[PDB]
């Protein structure tokens, strides 16, 4: 299958940081581009990154930018959310969604089309 | 020769010629003195020995041994690399030993006059433990200096006591070569003719060899009822063809299977309760049960499920410095068998269905299921696979008869295999060791792949883009490591 | 930043009579769109790509249309299992925007 | 011996290779499920005994007097490709007792049958592992109407098959099989055709055990109890496609070999389940299939004049007693697969020049002979 | 002909191992913490001298047809006449046939020389064989009947009768 497992939990005092893990397995890790969703509590979902299959590009939401950093560990299959100087409205669960569009290094395109694998996600309090 | 002569120099390559690979890999060792110069016996009375499947009863010997029997000794990773990717098929063929630059040293000065004591037994009179895939082996980057393992040996036992039929060898009975600091010792062995591995993939399933435009001459039983009610009993036939394939008549059928129970890598899907030797399937001899493992040849798991594997059904590595007790499965590297799945029953699964009686007005038609299947007639499988880490060869067991003498953990069995070289320094005592070179030389035939798919194969390649340890390389302490297990199989054929 | 705005912020409906929710763009961003639905307690789950075209496992009871501006997506024969939060994503252009969403 | 035959070649796919699977054909089950592609090629099939101990020896083949029509009139300068593979690099579809088989009666005039091929599958669709093959690869031999074509091949060396009806050697092996009766009160009231049939499992699908390893098909005494799946089953000359009555049918019998094999319903024997002592009676219980055990002896199942001749042993790291089950001769080697197909002939291009390829082609179709010559 | 095995191995199938080296292969050691709800897990261990039940060999025992265990003290046996109805049996065109002397298959057990197998004698001994043969009166070993889940333990079942397997080694039957 695809199997997406996401912890980085955490209940954290504001300006703190944490870090987000996304483990995952049952697809070629580095073809595709992963992504965190956020929603908050009793709200709508909210994107936050992006990253390349090759992480030659990370994209951020115009509220996460500057503060939240996207990466991802090819040894372990794992994408990193790290996540510093947070603030209130930072409290939500965090989901990690597969792109569906598979790519390749051979060819200049965008990275992101649709989230076809999410995950159960993670809170984060704060 | 002279203490200033050299008797050798540092061999390590790897010729790629035509049909055939040349490997060649040098390191250097260090042998201690074992059991103080003495032969030692052992039991499991020693340790306290406290089960009767444990239960065992042999001699411990001063004696090293050196074991190449792995593949990573003599391919390098770029080489195992260009092997698999370009070939369907290999097998080694002519062998060359050597051993040279002996130092032996006192304790630390430079002792002159002694002796090192080497023979190779090419007549396979002493026991053979080099197929049970233990460690000593040569180290995979060239650079590591190693330790010889010491040498010993099991007998017959009743428990910890032994039995007339035992048998006890003195390996200084045998006749050997005695070689200063200026001698050197080399021989060289042929290979037995034996069956290329197969490395590669079928693009085939064993029962998908139809043609699926058309419908078969032979008929099968389609309906044993006109419908529901009373004596509706009648015999309906149709034809099998492309519209229901399960039922078509096939000429073979999948190979043998003794079942595994399937553990989840997702912790929470395991029943909680401890299954480990419980639940594990075995295999006893004389009132001793054994684990079977890995055990005959069949795919880990169905497809789309990866999460599963057999409970001993498959080789588990370590990664670069695992524990040796109670480590986790992150520590550990398990290798899946599922390239095979195209010839041979999953291990964790049942190998069919069979009637176990005989239907009738009263009695409805009864099936029972297979967990254990031997050979039959019409059966074609796989072996397993053969890994960077994994044996290369296994020794025949001496005996009337055999099936299939493949080893179950891998690689090439053979009635005479490379012989066993044995190794001590010649002997109140000076405290004293020795070290020296060592190079073996294997030749390996090759088999081209010449299919005539249009697309692309699948290839081994090396996914990551950035990093902080290139794999298959040395880190920052200097420590060499292999990330992961590499089968022998990505290109294809035709079933 | 481009903006999804969708029509029925929330909505109630008998089963079996079709369904229909759109959402308008702030710009032309061709057949970008995507659909989304959230069960509550449960992560969200892929329906509709590239405007028109159904995800794998999504039932032939779902559609969409539009291009441009414009997007909508039809429900036929609604059931019990299909009353979620739904909502509409664009792919067109980071950063990436969702709507406000339409519990049904 | 020696056979000869007038053969007719339509076009197929129109001239187009094609993906197929199950889910094109409506979707079935996933034990029915499939992925593959066929081809405009066609293909020979002389597999079946009629179309002709003892043993093949020799094969030779010749195409000759090709005739290729225009739909009808003449078309003298179209060609017909023809070739054999000789690697076996083809995916071999002629061990699976297919019908287009050349007829039993040399009078009659046979279709040629369409080629195509089935790959690895997860589903529907399709894994990086499964290979396509474009035929248009193959070098091949191109006849207009005054060519021929001919090849000669070595059938490889296969034994001889049998012709003929406290101890050392037992029974062979034995995998049961359900047990059907030809009067239909003696049977169950229920559907048990697919429930309470003999399967394998491979890869999460399930196919029926057919017709399974050689065994006798019913006990002295009892004629009227066949194995379900156990038995090859012909039909016989008009006989319908689907829920044909019994009558309809043909069915194999295989007691002949009630001397040396067990019976296909019967269970193979007993064995002890436990040890006895003063308070435990011996209990036994029964061996419903069996693997070789050592000291076995068996006869294989019996080649007809309606069953296929050979078939290809799939190449593999091993096998045991490689006989194809369905019977004949099997062959690491077989006969080599021939492929035909008419060549295309594109109707009238555009006056202006476009990339895309030709999508209108002048209707033809294709007839000749066939001669096959096998010692045996 | 082969030539006649007439010779006795001075080593058993399960003890070809070096007793002093560990192997480079692991096996699942532990499923559970223990004494808990809730407590599940996988640890390996390297398989060695000190456990050789679970080390990965490359060959394994001939096939098996299991016998009555029958013993040469009469009172130590069962009150009733099970000569024939707790035989082994091979079924041949509605003819069942006792199976003798069958497989050949040690005998006994190490140290139960009483014990005879009912059909798998000619009294001669065959515990020669005890070293790659399995004993006759006795299963070849378990099987899995089952998958395991949360809600499922794990179930596996004895197996009287063996066919042949790949990488199986035997004695034939001494004369």
């Amino acid at each position: 299958e695809v199997q997406l497992l996401e912890s980085g939990g955490g209940l954290v005092h504001p300006g703190g940081s944490l870090r987000l893990s996304c483990a995952a397995s049952g697809f070629p890790f580095s073809n595709f581009a992963m992504s965190w969703v956020r929603q908050a509590p009793g709200k709508g979902l909210e994107w936050v990154s992006t990253i390349s299959g090759s992480s030659g590009s990370t994209y951020y939401a115009d509220s996460v930018r500057g503060r939240f950093t996207i990466s991802r560990d090819y040894s372990k299959n794992t994408v990193y959310l790290e996540m510093n100087s947070l603030r209130a409205d930072d409290t939500a669960i965090y989901y990690c969604a597969k792109d569906r569009m598979i790519t390749f290094g051979e060819v200049i395109v965008k990275h992101y089309d649709a989230f076809e694998i999410w995950g159960q996600g993670t809170r984060v309090a704060v | 020769d002279g203490v200033g002569s050299s008797s050798g120099n540092w061999h390590c390559d790897s010729q790629w010629l035509g049909d055939r690979v040349i490997t060649t890999s040098t390191r250097t060792w260090a042998l201690p003195t074992y059991n103080n110069h003495l032969y030692k016996q052992i039991s499991n009375s020693t340790s306290g020995g406290s089960s009767n499947d444990n239960a065992y009863f042999g001699y411990s010997t001063p004696w090293g041994y050196f074991d190449f029997n792995r593949f990573h000794c003599h391919f390098s990773p770029r080489d195992w690399q260009r092997l698999i990717n370009n070939n369907w098929g290999f097998r080694p063929k002519r062998l060359n030993f050597k051993l040279f630059n002996i130092q032996v040293k006192e304790v630390i000065a430079n002792n002159l006059t002694s002796t090192v004591q080497v023979f190779t037994d090419s007549d396979y009179q002493l026991p053979y433990v080099l197929g049970s895939a233990h460690e000593g082996c040569l180290p995979p980057f060239p650079a590591d200096v190693f330790m010889i393992p010491q040498y010993g040996y099991l007998t017959l036992n009743d428990g910890s006591q032994a039995v007339g039929r035992s048998s006890f060898y003195c390996l200084e009975y045998f006749p050997s070569q005695m070689l200063r600091t200026g001698n050197n010792f080399q021989f060289s062995y042929e290979f037995e003719n034996v069956p290329f591995h197969s490395s590669y993939a079928h693009s085939q399933s064993l029962d998908r060899l139809m043609n699926p435009l058309i419908d078969q001459y032979l008929y099968y039983l389609s309906k044993t009822i006109n419908g529901s009610g009373q004596n509706q009993q009648t015999l309906k036939f149709s034809v099998a063809g492309p519209s229901n394939m399960a039922v078509q008549g096939r000429n073979y059928i999948p190979g043998p299977s003794y079942r595994q129970q399937r553990v989840s890598t997702t912790v929470t899907q395991n029943n909680n309760s401890e299954f480990a030797w419980p639940g594990a399937s075995s295999w006893a001899l004389n009132g001793r049960n054994s684990l079977m493992n890995p055990g005959p040849a069949m795919a880990s798991h169905k497809e789309g499920e990866d999460r599963f594997f057999p409970l001993s059904g498959s080789l588990i590595f370590g990664k670069q410095g695992t524990g040796r007790d109670n480590v986790d499965a992150d520590k550990v590297m398990i290798t899946n068998e599922e390239e095979i799945k195209t010839t041979n029953p999953v291990a964790t699964e049942s190998y069919g269905q069979v009637a176990t009686n005989h239907q009738s007005a009263q009695a409805q038609a009864q099936t029972g299921w297979v967990q254990n299947q031997g050979i039959l007639p019409g059966m074609v499988w796989q072996d397993r696979d053969v890994y960077l880490q994994g044996p290369i060869w296994a020794k025949i067991p001496h005996t009337d008869g055999n099936f299939h003498p493949s080893p179950l953990m891998g690689g090439f069995g053979m009635k005479h295999p490379p012989p066993q070289i044995l190794i001590k320094n010649t002997p109140s005592f000076i405290t004293q060791y020795s070290t020296g070179q060592v190079s073996v030389e294997i030749e390996w035939e090759l088999q081209k792949e010449n299919s005539k798919r249009w697309n692309p194969e699948i290839q081994y390649t090396s996914n990551y883009y950035k990093s902080n340890n290139v794999e298959f390389a040395v880190n920052t302490e200097g420590v060499y490591s292999e990330p992961r297990p590499i089968g022998t199989r990505y290109l294809t054929r035709n079933l | 930043d481009i903006q999804m705005t969708q029509s029925p912020s929330s909505l109630s409906a008998s089963v079996g009579d079709r369904v229909t929710i759109t959402c308008r763009a702030s710009q032309t961003i061709s057949t970008n769109v995507n659909w989304y639905q959230q069960k509550p307690g449960k992560a969200p789950k892929l329906l509709i790509y590239a405007a028109s075209s159904l995800q794998s496992g999504v039932p032939s009871r779902f559609s969409g249309s539009g291009s441009g501006t414009d997007f909508t997506l039809t429900i036929s024969s609604l059931q019990p299992e299909d009353f979620a939060t739904f909502y509409c994503q664009q792919s067109y252009s980071a950063p990436l925007t969702f709507g406000e969403g339409t519990k049904v």
